[PDB]
């Protein structure tokens, strides 16, 4: 990293067009300006900022699975709920364990270390702001040009003249002193930009709600409850019951897309899924296709697919349609006529 | 068990209101969003009838508390 | 997560087109300029002499212009 960090500083002076004309290449036509730089460090921002949880999240997210605290049934498992926790985004399609959207960059799928990233970009931003105001030219910031300015790379010098001699936080501290790391200099070049974030973005709402996706629309709450019809002295419901349940749900489809929709499409108890199960049997479920799961079933045609088969299911579990809620879906029926 | 979610075996009028105390200790958020309704004989003593209602709109009541309800 | 600008999201860089107030002005525009300037894989070498030396840090000899 460290090599990347002085590096790419480097292959800035590799995108650098001012030593450029003065080692011999195309002669200036295009002379710089002057304002930008108070909005080029929003530029800054999209690249240096937004990359920083998504790569350290792949790296932990790789580790236990290396180490084995994650077993062979949970990687995008554990894939989703770090971006919903560290970084805040979402998917925009839930994925089974069979899709592995890691392997789809490429440094996984070429077996990088990617935590190189992470060194170059603490040791670049400590030297920066502590050096190049002698680089005996400033226009631009971005214009230290230490070509034609010798005077400050004899303090960079100091880490040069070494190999691996040792580590590197000698050397850290043989230019600005640094003895392990500091996340200050990224917190000062972007401190006029902190403050920025309540300049263009005062208006406030702070955080995210963690749990919210553009599919959970079409999840449906189901809430049992086994006091209200068959009270006590039932059956403890268990994962069992889960069971019986989802393959239960999967009926209802197949009695409505062949006496309704009348084509045939199949499904199985693991096309129904299943959400934040508790103890009351409540919990949000909703049901995909049964392997084109990239697509799932519209909710809309599910309300009045309960409502086909709602009279099914509760004789299913001895329940009373007060212990079959849907909260959305309740009993339309009951007229009666006892007088001739 | 609507908001806050305790199993439903291990909850009865007993330390309800107990583990009531710790459903405000895990969040009192979703605390603030569930109302009870608070009871009480000599709540439910206090309230009485005169006249005509006892048989017509209070014992016709527990009339249909039995299971021969038509019958009595 | 398909709103970023890219496949995985990692640079929001073209993202900075409905976010800005202003910003102007690009880089080095030669990028293939010095393909048809036709300095080698030594010529850029020698140029590079040139580099390090207005920085006053040394440059890199004995393998580096000869076995390669």
């Amino acid at each position: 990293g460290f090599h990347e960090a002085v590096g790419e500083i480097m292959s800035l002076s590799a995108a650098t067009p001012k030593h450029l004309k003065s080692i011999g290449l195309l002669s200036p036509d295009f002379q710089e300006d002057n304002e930008t730089e108070i909005n080029f460090l929003l530029k800054q921002a999209l690249t240096i900022v937004g990359t920083l949880p998504f790569t350290y999240m792949l790296e932990k997210w790789r580790w236990m699975v290396f180490k084995g605290e994650i077993p062979k049934d949970q990687w995008m498992k554990k894939w989703w709920e770090m971006k919903r926790e560290i970084v805040g985004v979402v998917e925009p399609v839930p994925h089974d364990e069979t899709y592995c959207d890691p392997a789809s960059l490429f440094h996984v799928s070429n077996d990088y270390s990617f935590i190189r990233y992470y060194t170059r970009t603490l040791y670049q931003f400590q030297f920066q702001e502590a050096l190049c105001q002698a680089a005996k030219h400033e226009g631009p910031l971005h214009k230290c040009d230490i070509s034609n300015s010798t005077e400050a790379g004899q303090k960079l010098f100091n880490m040069l003249r070494l190999g691996k001699s040792e580590p590197w936080t000698l050397a850290l501290e043989n230019v600005v002193g640094a003895k392990n790391m500091n996340v200050r200099p990224l917190l000062n070049y972007f401190e006029p930009l902190f403050t920025w974030l309540k300049d263009q973005n005062k208006n406030s709402f702070v955080g995210w709600s963690t749990d919210w996706s553009p599919y959970a629309d079409q999840s449906i709450k189901v809430r049992i409850s086994l006091k209200s019809a068959l009270g006590d002295k039932a059956y403890e419901w268990n994962d069992n019951e889960m069971y019986l349940f989802r393959s239960s749900v999967a009926y209802a489809m197949r009695q409505y897309f062949l006496k309704v929709k009348n084509q045939m499409i199949l499904f199985g108890e693991e096309d129904v899924r299943v959400a934040n199960l508790k103890p009351r049997i409540s919990f949000n479920f909703f049901v995909t296709a049964p392997k084109n799961v990239s697509d799932i079933i519209p909710r809309t045609e599910v309300e009045k697919a309960i409502r086909m088969s709602r009279s099914r299911i509760n004789d299913a579990f001895r329940l009373n349609d007060n212990s079959l809620e849907f909260l959305g879906i309740q009993p339309t029926l009951g007229p009666p006529n006892q007088p001739p | 068990i609507n908001g806050f979610d305790l199993p439903e075996g291990n909850v009865t009028q007993e330390n309800f209101v107990d583990m009531q105390q710790r459903c405000n200790a895990s969040d009192p958020a979703a605390y603030a969003q569930l109302v009870f309704q608070t009871c009480d004989i000599n709540a439910f003593l206090s309230e009485a009838v005169e006249g005509t209602g006892l048989a017509f709109i209070v014992f016709t009541e527990a009339i249909t508390k039995m299971p021969l309800s038509p019958l009595w | 997560a398909h709103l970023l600008g890219d496949m995985w999201g990692r640079f929001w860089t073209n993202l900075y087109s409905l976010t800005v107030p202003f910003g102007q002005k690009p880089n080095i525009d030669v990028t293939d300029a010095m393909v048809d300037q036709a300095w080698d894989a030594q010529r850029i070498f020698k140029e590079a002499e040139k580099f390090f030396v207005s920085v006053g840090l040394p440059n890199m000899t004995q393998g580096f212009w000869e076995n390669s």
